[PDB]
RNA sequence: GCGGGGUUGAGCAGCCUGGUAGCUCGUCGGGCUGAAAACCCGAAGAUCGUCGGUUCAAAUCCGGCCCCCGCAACCA
RNA sequence: UGCCUGGCGGCCGUAGCGCGGUGGUCCCACCUGACCCCAUGCCGAACUCAGAAGUGAAACGCCGUAGCGCCGAUGGUAGUGUGGGGUCUCCCCAUGCGAGAGUAGGGAACUGCCAGGCAU
RNA sequence: CGUCGUAGUCCGGAUUGGAGUCUGCAACUCGACUCCAUGAAGUCGGAAUCGCUAGUAAUCGUGGAUCAGAAUGCCACGGUG
RNA sequence: UCCUCCUAAAGAGUAACGGAGGAGCACGAAGGUUGGCUAAUCCUGGUCGGACAUCAGGAGGUUAGUGCAAUGGCAUAAGCCAGCUUGACUGCGAGCGUGACGGCGCGAGCAGGUGCGAAAGCAGGUCAUAGUGAUCCGGUGGUUCUGAAUGGAAGGGCCAUC
RNA sequence: CCGACUUACCAACCCGAUGCAAACUGCGAAUACCGGAGAAUGUUAUCACGGGAGACACACGGCGGGUGCUAACGUCCGUC
């Protein structure tokens, strides 16, 4: 499960999830899985989705991630009043705005890719669909 | 706040004074400069003195 | 130079064990006597033969002979 | 003097033709020698730092100057501006005398010399070279010194490449190998 | 918590802005450094403020080989 | 390096004379010559100015680069400079020390009748 | 949720204004006894609970964490 | 009025680095010497004085060069003031403003005052 | 008789390098001795403990058994005491 | 209670038991002026010397430093070194900033006298923003200002201060 | 003492490509705010002084957000 190492600050506001994403071309390998919705990915739904991918095609190939879990979400404890300062860090997500590349393959075919990718998707919230690198 | 104040009385022998602070600790000698004092209208030499 | 902060600096005369003689400048104030000198010190004769890489074979023949 | 005037005639035409210089300016050139004594060990006490300096100022006829720590260091324990070193710097007149002064006496007198090594030339010219005794030096009482100490020899030349400098100290027949 | 603390807003920015007509010893920026420099009739105080030296019209220009910021006070 | 430190030594009085508008007498000091020359508050066109190059003052002198020639030039220039009906100025030293030929200079033209 | 604690194998001092680690029992090697205890002599030992941070330097200072001991968890 | 050099600016990288070449009659720089003026927490290195035997080697100036830095359209995209709409976490329509990044491209500065040297 | 003058020393000889002698078919593991160079620890020894009542203790050499060579051990012998 | 950033929607201001850290001091030089200087880090060479002491050269260009938290500044250096000194003066202040107010803050310039510098000039504390307590009552020094018939005095006022 | 090679291991700095930031900025709007000039419109709508107040529990909807579960006819600000 993906989380960063070191931060400068513990917390961070809640923010929005409004424009376009900057990661739209298949940029390492030759396949990729790009997401058509909006919202926030979390790491536990990375790693899920990494470990079907990478058991869908038996460990061949090489696989890429465009995507790091840097946003702490926090969340009071169970049966607390709405004060008392902010909630404690519970787990880590990656703003996705639309068209944002998630993973990324190459070294297998294209119908295995399409299987691996459809598996993957199937355990992530946001709606995807699959893309091929382009020359330009 | 182990700087205590003091003041500094003028030797032109009218009673007029400056006051500052000092740290008594590491500098135990007297104070001694020469300042304007308004009375006579001229720059005199001020001695450290007792606060009270 | 600053005036007084040196110390004393003036000629003298070396003399070294081999006849070569140099005047200087130094700070001893006396003259001095030297015992190895730039142009007596083995440094062209004396350290080549210094390696004394020695023989084994060229020994074991020396000792006996058959 | 000797070796200054000795540099003017015969080591600047001996490097015009061995280099084939168009310019006699071109010709490298010992700009300073400094002399370096970290004393260490003047942290605990004072009384060893003043004969250091006035060792070295036997050695090299120059009040020495005391120098003080950069910056502060935990592994040798000491805190910036501790004084732990004394330095030379000897330019013209002084330098060619001491030059002369160190090729020709104190050199010769390092035990076990076997001569120097070529490979301390900071890959721009600029030799440099430690002694391990300072009795090697006439200048100092054999028997009135207290504690052997040791110090550093830096000269210091305008060459540019590796190859300028060692030709230039080679000229004056320095004891190489 | 811990975080319960702050600070009285210091009312800092652009008090006068350009091209505007100010009398000899107003106030044109309360800054914390030097973020804009002292020009042409303009004074730097104690805590950096650049005030006006004479009455005119407040100049912005950006001048030196650092690119700051100048303000002037142009004659009038 | 010298020259750059010498600007940045000089660079610090020049906009003081600069702020405070000021017509300013700037004095150069090479080895060999000696330079002066005075500039208008705006510094960008200079009023008169006189060095040890010129012929006229140069063929008086056995050596154009010392203190004599220094006091010369200094004459020269105030000279000049109260010809013209400029008397009031401010003296630009230009990162050199006050010492020397500059302070020789200075002190001829402040006899010669320039005030600063 | 709040105060205190974590230190040689065990129980514990001192962490003092950050440069410096101490006691008892225990342990090791000789001595006494025919032998084992008790006793005597000489030794040794720690990354001061974990991880980040500010210093030249953290067992000491700061923040988070784990365990142990108390205090509170009431009016309905 | 043409070239070169020095001083002070305007402007603050289209003006700055790097590579190669070039400059000494004058100017500038390195250079020679240090009792003196003055100076080194040691040192004529810096600063200072008295000078011209040598060299443009270093530095500095000039010229050439797109390996960088830098500037940079047109068009599109993002954002947004006003009014309206939807499937309302976020968008769309009418109208006005319109980036940043990137692309073609530009680019080895331009200019004012004074002085000196060489030619007209 | 001379020298050393309280020092890690002209005390002490360990350790190590080079060159040898003798015995024995054969001195590498693994003999004794010699020459040159090297000169560790050691400045009278904690708790404790041993021998000795007179030619004894202490100290200084000499011989023998074993044995081709190979004792600071053992068994004897005398000198000072 | 006070200071720094974000929340704070590109002038100012703006709340929560919102997110992060500090202050209740220090300095007779760590202030003023004149003159001078340029770091951090890394590479190479060098006696003890070691990854790290001091020396020489190079790369680098402020990623360093500011008495302390953070932000904004700083090469003309506000950062570092040396000489001389008290402008850490007295009475004032055109005109502004920020406050409901009490108040707090910036300020050229005038008069007297002073320090540094040859001089133009700079200096009314410290690179700036935290380092703090209104009033009453009482203490000390100065000043005929006042002083209950008059002359003093006590007490009170004013100035400086606890 | 020096070292010897290679090992489905980790990895500084630098180079190329790709993201993220409220407490990052070598860039950078629309708006909003201050000032100057002009015309039209508005019962001076603006400011100063004096007499009298009330109010200092706000609510929802749009836009920009903090906190909460990008929960609430939840809570706290800015603006309409
Ligand atoms: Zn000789």
């Amino acid at each position: 499960m993906l989380q960063p190492k070191r931060t400068k600050f513990r917390k961070m506001h809640k923010g929005r999830n409004r424009g376009l994403a900057q990661g739209t071309d298949v940029s390492f390998g030759s396949f990729g899985l790009k997401a058509v919705g909006r919202g926030r990915l979390t790491a536990r739904q990375i790693e899920a989705a990494r470990r079907a991918m990478t058991r869908a095609v038996k460990r061949q190939g090489k696989i890429w991630i465009r995507v790091f879990p840097d946003k702490p979400i926090t969340e009071k404890p169970l049966a607390v009043r709405m004060g008392k300062g902010k909630g404690n860090v519970e787990y880590w997500v990656a703003l996705i705005q639309p068209g944002k590349v998630l993973y990324e393959m190459d070294g297998v075919p294209e119908e295995l890719a399409r299987e691996a990718f459809k598996l993957a998707a199937a355990k992530l919230p946001i709606k995807t669909t699959f893309v091929t690198k382009t020359v330009m | 706040g182990i700087r205590e104040k003091i003041k500094l009385v003028s030797s032109a022998g009218t009673g007029h004074f400056y006051t500052t602070t000092k740290n008594k600790r590491t500098k135990p000698e007297k104070l001694e400069l020469k300042k304007f004092d308004p009375v006579v209208r001229q720059h005199v030499i001020y001695k450290e003195a007792k606060i009270k | 130079m600053k005036k007084d902060i040196h110390p004393k600096y003036e000629e003298i005369t070396a003399s070294c064990s081999c006849g070569n003689v140099m005047k200087i400048r130094s700070t001893v104030g006396h003259d001095l006597n030297l015992d190895v000198c730039s142009k007596c010190h083995p440094f062209f004769t004396g350290k080549q033969r210094d390696v004394a890489t020695g023989g084994r074979v060229d020994r074991f023949n020396k000792r006996f002979n058959i | 003097a000797k070796l200054h005037d000795y540099y003017k005639d015969e080591v600047v035409k001996k490097l015009m033709t061995e280099f084939n210089y168009n310019s006699v300016m071109q010709v490298p050139r010992v700009e300073k020698i400094t002399l370096n004594m970290g004393v260490g060990e003047a942290i605990a006490d004072k009384k060893l730092l003043d004969n250091a300096a006035a060792d070295l100022a036997a050695i090299s006829g120059q009040k020495p100057l005391i120098t003080k720590a950069r910056k502060s260091v935990a592994g040798f324990k000491i805190r910036q501006g501790y004084p732990i070193g004394c330095k030379v710097t000897l330019r013209g007149e002084r330098m060619w005398e001491f030059f002369e002064r160190l090729i020709t006496i104190a050199v010769p007198r390092i035990r076990d010399f076997r001569g120097l090594s070529a490979k301390s030339f900071d890959g721009r010219g600029n030799y440099s070279m430690g002694v391990r005794e300072q009795i090697i030096f006439p200048e100092i009482d054999y028997d009135k010194v207290d504690r052997v100490r040791g110090l550093d020899i830096t000269i210091t030349t305008t060459a540019k490449s590796d190859e300028e400098g060692r030709a230039l100290l080679a000229a004056f027949d320095f004891p190489f190998r | 918590t811990r975080n319960g603390r702050d600070s009285e807003a210091k009312r800092l920015g652009v008090k006068r802005f350009g091209g505007e007509s100010v009398l000899a010893g107003s106030i044109i920026v309360r800054q914390r450094g030097t973020k804009f420099h002292a020009g042409a009739n303009v004074g730097c105080g104690r805590d950096h403020t650049l005030f006006a030296k004479a009455d005119g019209k407040v100049k912005f220009e950006v001048k030196g080989p650092k690119n700051r910021k100048f303000i002037s006070i142009e004659a009038e | 390096d010298k020259k750059s430190a010498r600007i940045r030594r000089a660079t610090r009085a020049r906009r003081k004379l600069q702020e405070l508008g000021a017509t300013r007498l700037v004095v150069h000091r090479t080895p060999r010559h000696i330079y002066a020359q005075v500039i208008a508050p705006n510094g960008s066109e200079v009023l008169v100015a006189a060095s040890t190059v010129e012929k006229a003052i140069a063929e008086q002198l056995k050596y154009t680069g010392n203190k004599d020639a220094a006091a010369a030039v200094g004459k020269a220039v105030a000279e000049r400079a109260l010809e013209k009906g400029i008397k009031d100025v401010s003296f630009d030293r230009s990162g050199f020390q006050y010492h020397g030929r500059v302070q020789a200079l200075a002190d001829a033209a402040r006899e010669a009748g320039l005030q600063f």
